[PDB]
């Protein structure tokens, strides 16, 4: 029983569609649902369909604005978002309900705001620790999400810092640290990913 | 003496005002099954807006040896109703403390701008249960009363699924002001065994169900070893 | 909208009963609820129809209440749950929930475990910052940042943080620089503590 949605930045009073792909079968009978966590806590729902008879419900908030809809053949189901908004921004969840599941999620930025892609310096690391701690940062992109990897075995002891707007009106930036054996680095080599999932723009910066 | 020990003593409503929607209502058992009911009769009250409960005494049995009770919201006021004004529907009868609500189970339908396009709904259980859904049909006092709500001159009422089939027309007459209503809100019921879809087909005078109701039932309604067994119970 | 909304935001030790609340505008209980959401991750069901644990949830977890009032309760409390926590899912109603409850435990560490790096060979094109990391550390601290020094405060907006399901851990935080002036510079951590410090540029 799994869950697949896509999406990404838009210009506010553009327009977006969203799609759910399901497995796990009944996807005639059961219906399912979007619903938004807002970033400033997480939040609501914002729609749904049923089986055969295929009816469609949202709140006031949206209304006339967001439309569901969904395909028993192709399996999937799309969310379309329409006079994009302020808090139309928000991170968005295709989901299932059960009488007698909840999808990866998407993101949504309703901005004009140009997608740009990171740069990435890396941080490289003072008197013999015996535990070499290891930065890569990552700034002046646009918009989220991106996703650091360390490439997994390491990405034990991996953090990455919830990434902060760049004062200028908007720009982001993020770090992360992977903190290492000190018979590891300059020996062992060492590299992160830094992937920004709307631009392309894959990357990898060896530390050094 | 004792014939008695009966489930689910009404505190408020009557079988009718509750099982309604009346705000009068909200006691006793978020919900549960039992052996048969118990009224505290508000008869002089009773239903809030004025009108006839067809097929009443064929209910009241109807809910009886209920085991299975579930009130499911059958379709949201919300999206069900997107070519006609749904909270419209509060009246003088049924005031909720303050303003003057309506029934709880039950949207009161009306034009949205001067307009009531022809109204289709329908519903499909999936349960092995027996769906019970309850609507009514409202007949204003002036040919003005019947058009300041749904626009529509002559406005046929017909129901759907099998076991029970249906056709309503709306009376528009003066009755004796009760809470200064003219009109009449007449009630109803079906029973939508576990495969039949209910369908609603309006294109006025229909106040719509939101909740719905979900039960079940039965006939006659409202040395040592061996000792191992025990006897018996329930 | 028939709101639905948990109490404040709190926490407490891996010892012993988490304790949460959910105050329906009016009754209510077909579904998917939440139980659970990890700061940043897709929300979880903990206990569904208010009474019943979702069947593979550890059971530490329950839930309680009448129509109109609510509780989910943990009782030991383990690293993980932390976490968010909303109340969700009016079940028939337009379909509501609530912002949530905190919840982070007990550890006490004073040990920010601080790390500094310079500026890089890429970064000279276009301009220079330098980032500290101060680390599995507990609970939230202050980034002293020194070049020299005041005639004003420091300025150029930095730091960071999580929370956490292991311990609290990392802040992390960056120095927004043009090129400018002296080669020291150093990041000193302000926390409960004599205040371990970290220093500047010779090689």
């Amino acid at each position: 029983v799994k869950l697949q949605e896509s999406g990404a930045v838009v210009q506010p009073g553009g327009s977006l569609r969203l799609s759910c792909a399901a497995s796990g079968f009944t996807g005639s009978d059961y219906d399912m649902s979007w619903i938004r966590q807002a970033p400033g806590k997480g939040l609501e729902w914002v729609s749904g369909i049923l089986g055969g008879s295929e009816r469609s419900y949202y709140r006031d908030s949206v209304k006339g604005r967001s439309t569901i809809s969904r395909d028993n053949s192709r399996k999937t189901l799309y969310l379309e978002m329409n006079s994009l908004r302020a808090e139309d921004t928000a991170v968005y969840y295709c989901a299932r309900h059960s009488w007698g599941g909840w999808g990866q999620g998407t993101t949504v930025t309703v901005s004009s705001a140009s997608t740009k892609g990171p740069s990435v310096f890396p941080l490289a690391p003072s008197t013999s620790g015996g535990t070499a701690a290891l930065g890569c940062l990552v700034k002046d992109y646009f918009p989220e999400p991106v996703t650091v990897s360390w490439n997994s075995g390491a990405l034990t002891s991996s953090v990455h810092t919830f990434p902060a707007v760049l004062q200028s009106s908007g720009l982001y930036s993020l770090s992360s640290v992977v903190t290492v054996p000190s018979s590891s680095l300059g020996t062992q080599t060492y590299i992160c990913n830094v992937n920004h999932k709307p631009s392309n723009t894959k990357v990898d910066k060896k530390s050094c | 003496k004792l014939r008695g020990v009966a489930p689910l003593h009404l505190g408020k409503c009557n079988i009718a005002g509750w099982i309604l929607g009346n705000p009068e209502c909200e006691s006793l058992s978020t919900a549960s099954s039992w052996s048969y009911i118990v009224e505290t009769s508000s008869s002089d009250n009773g239903t809030c807006y004025p009108g006839d409960f067809i097929d009443y005494e064929e209910l009241r049995e109807q809910l009886s040896s209920v085991s299975s009770f579930e009130r499911f919201e059958i379709f949201p006021k919300t999206s069900s109703w997107p070519n006609h004004d749904s909270n419209k529907g509060v009246t003088a009868a049924c005031p909720h403390a303050g303003a003057k609500s309506f029934y709880k189970n039950l949207i009161w339908l009306v034009k949205k701008g001067n307009s009531y396009p022809k109204l289709s709904k329908s519903y499909i259980n999936d349960k092995g249960k027996e769906v019970l859904v309850l609507w009514g049909i409202h007949h204003p006092s002036t040919s003005a009363d019947q058009q300041s709500l749904y626009q529509n001159a002559d406005a046929y009422v017909f129901v759907g699924s099998s076991r029970y089939s249906k056709k309503f027309k709306p009376e528009i007459a003066i009755r004796p002001k009760v809470r200064d209503q003219e009109g009449r809100m007449n009630y109803y019921w079906t029973l939508v065994e576990p495969g039949d879809k209910i369908t609603f087909e309006a294109t006025g005078n229909l106040v719509v169900p939101r909740y719905a109701f979900a039960m079940e039932r039965n006939a006659g309604s409202g040395v040592n070893s061996v000792i191992e067994k025990m006897n018996t119970q329930f | 909208i028939q709101m639905t909304q948990s109490p404040a935001s709190l926490a407490v030790s891996p010892g012993q009963r988490a304790t949460i609340t959910c105050r329906a505008s009016e009754s209510v209980s077909n579904f998917i609820n939440w139980f659970q959401q990890k700061p940043g991750q897709p929300p979880k069901l903990l206990i569904y129809t208010a009474s019943n644990k979702g069947t593979g949830v550890p059971a530490r977890f329950s839930g309680s209440g009448s129509g109109t009032d609510f509780t989910l309760t943990i009782n030991p409390v383990e690293a993980e749950d932390t976490a968010n926590y909303f109340c969700q899912q009016t079940k028939e109603v337009p379909y509501g929930t609530f912002g949530g409850t905190k919840l982070e435990i007990k550890r006490a560490d004073a040990a920010p475990t601080v790390s500094i790096f310079p500026p890089s060979s890429e970064q000279l094109t276009s301009g220079a910052s330098v980032v500290c990391f101060l680390n599995n550390f507990y609970p939230k601290i202050n980034v002293k940042w020194k070049i020299d020094g005041s005639e004003r405060q420091n300025g150029v907006l930095n730091s960071w943080t999580d929370q956490d399901s292991k311990d609290s851990t990392y802040s992390m935080s960056s120095t927004l620089t043009l090129y400018e002036r002296h080669n020291s510079y150093t990041c000193e951590a302000t926390h409960k503590t004599s205040t371990s410090p970290i220093v500047k540029s010779f090689n």
